[PDB]
Parts: structure tokens; sequence; C-alpha cells
């Protein structure tokens, strides 16, 4: 009789994501010396990062 | 030709060998229902039962 099919169950889980390397200066506004006025506020455009 | 008093009898013969090819059996196959849905997952087994 062919009663079943078998498979080895996994021991643990493995999750790998690609490198975040070659980062953009997202901390430029964080380490900036002086900002502008509250009405003069600057908007940092972050694209392809 | 067709006549009442006429008859044809063979004066010589020949031995001919022909070929008929007759299949007997086919390939034995068995398909699993669970592995056909997916393996290594309990979602296929609970929804399949």
């Amino acid at each position: 009789y062919q009663t079943s099919n078998f498979r080895v169950q996994p021991t643990e889980s493995i999750v790998r994501f690609p490198n975040i390397t070659n980062l953009c200066p997202f901390g430029e506004v964080f380490n900036a010396t002086r900002f502008a006025s509250v009405y003069a506020w600057n908007r940092k455009r972050i694209s392809n990062c | 030709a067709y006549s009442n008093n006429s008859i044809a009898i063979p004066t010589n013969f020949t031995i001919s060998v022909t070929t008929e090819i007759l299949p007997v059996s086919m390939t034995k196959t068995s398909v699993d229902c669970t592995m056909y849905i997916c393996g290594d997952s309990t979602e296929c087994s609970n929804l399949l039962l």
C-alpha cells in the first residue's frame, strides 16, 4: 500500500533581506547646525534611498 | 471474370510475414493530493481535510 508521502520539517526559520549599504545622508537634517524659521521650514526630498 | 464452367486454381504461392503492433500496459503513476497542493505547510492540510 502507498499510505503517505514524507517530508522533513524545518528546525528553525531563516529570514534574510538585502543590504541597506550605500546609505544616503538622511541624518543631514539631524546633524545640521542651524535650521530655518518655523514659517521658513525646509523640506528634504528623499528619493531612491 | 464470372462464368459457370470457369474456375481458377493457384499454381504457385508465397509466404508473407506482416506486423501488427499491439500495446499491453502503460506507465504506472500515482499523484499525491497534499503534495499537489503544497508541501511543508499546514495551511494546505487543514484546508484540504
